[PDB]
């Protein structure tokens, strides 16, 4: 995260760290949506252009963390994966369209003060909250500039008008994406960066006071560049796929 | 710079 | 029980910047 600040303890209890066993390294962010399921960006697992193609046994899921590098004994929980599910129509060849994947853990995680799932949006919540100008929150242990942070970083960003998103890049944008960030004249700044991918873009409903994950950190051109914006996977647009996978595979 | 995690998980 | 944080919502404590989010939902 660029231009963000340290998260408070227990601020994002659904934040998950995708950790590579060997070498031991942070791969991406992710989110806990139930005691057995984790949501992340498909490019974190499969991206042929960089010969990236991880399988269940190559990774570890670390939940309940705050510090990036320390093994938070008695606080975090490390889980193994049972099965990875990548959207059948994930478009890695062109624009990362449908950049989403689900990961089923071997055994349920027990919730605690630091581990708790985020809600997935219903059509109504998505309708009322996903509006240009409304701010969401992004979290992660990724780069601070285009040094990695000591602890989880957080930044609040405004959703941007589709036209503006379209006009800032050469990449073909689809209905399965939305972009966020401050305009160059807006003064404030901030953005996700390397290491943040797969993480959650969440919003707090003013109706029932719950946090909902509206997006997944997907891609950008640089980090916190003026005139550029971060792009996120539109979670609601892909909810039927999510429902399908979960009720079909447990 | 990551701290060694328990081998119990590495298995 | 999703989306309600044990250290915040469940205790009725606000985090330091959540107000900024709520203030944007005009
Ligand atoms: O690293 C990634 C993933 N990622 C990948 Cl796999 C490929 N190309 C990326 N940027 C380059 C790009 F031209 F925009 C792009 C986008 C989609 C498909 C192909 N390319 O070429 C990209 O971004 N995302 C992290 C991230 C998210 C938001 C803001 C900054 C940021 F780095």
């Amino acid at each position: 995260i660029v231009e963000g600040s340290d998260a408070e303890i227990g601020m994002s209890p659904w934040q998950v760290m995708l950790f590579r066993k060997s070498p031991q390294e942070l791969l991406c962010g992710a989110s806990l949506i139930s005691d057995r399921w984790v949501l992340t960006a498909a490019h974190c697992l499969l991206y042929p252009p960089w010969d990236k193609n991880f399988t269940e046994n190559d990774l570890l899921v670390r939940i309940g963390k705050h510090s990036r590098t320390r093994y938070e004994r008695n606080i975090e929980k490390i889980s193994m994966l049972e099965k990875i599910y990548i959207h059948p129509r994930y478009n890695w060849r062109e624009n990362l369209d449908r950049d989403i994947a689900l990961m089923k853990l071997k055994k349920p995680v027990a919730f605690s003060d630091y581990i708790h799932p985020v809600c997935l949006p219903d059509r109504e919540t998505a309708a009322s909250l996903l509006q240009a100008g409304y701010k969401g929150r992004v979290t992660g242990w990724g780069n601070l500039k285009e040094g990695q942070p000591s602890v989880l970083q957080v930044v609040n960003l405004p959703i941007v008008e589709r036209p503006v998103c379209k006009d800032s890049t050469r990449i073909r944008i689809t209905d399965n994406m939305f972009c966020a960030g401050y305009k160059p004249d807006e003064g404030k700044r901030g953005d996700a960066c390397e290491g943040d991918s797969g993480g959650p873009f969440v919003m707090k409903s003013p109706f029932n006071n719950r946090w909902y994950q509206m997006g997944i950190v997907s891609w950008g051109e640089g980090c916190d560049r003026d005139g550029k914006y971060g792009f996120y996977t539109h979670v609601f647009r892909l909810k039927k796929w999510i429902q399908k996978v979960i009720d079909q595979f447990g | 710079d990551f701290e060694e995690i328990p081998e119990e998980y590495l298995q | 029980d999703c989306g309600l944080r044990p250290l915040f919502e469940k205790k009725s404590l606000e985090d330091k910047t959540e107000r900024e989010l709520l203030e944007s939902y005009i």
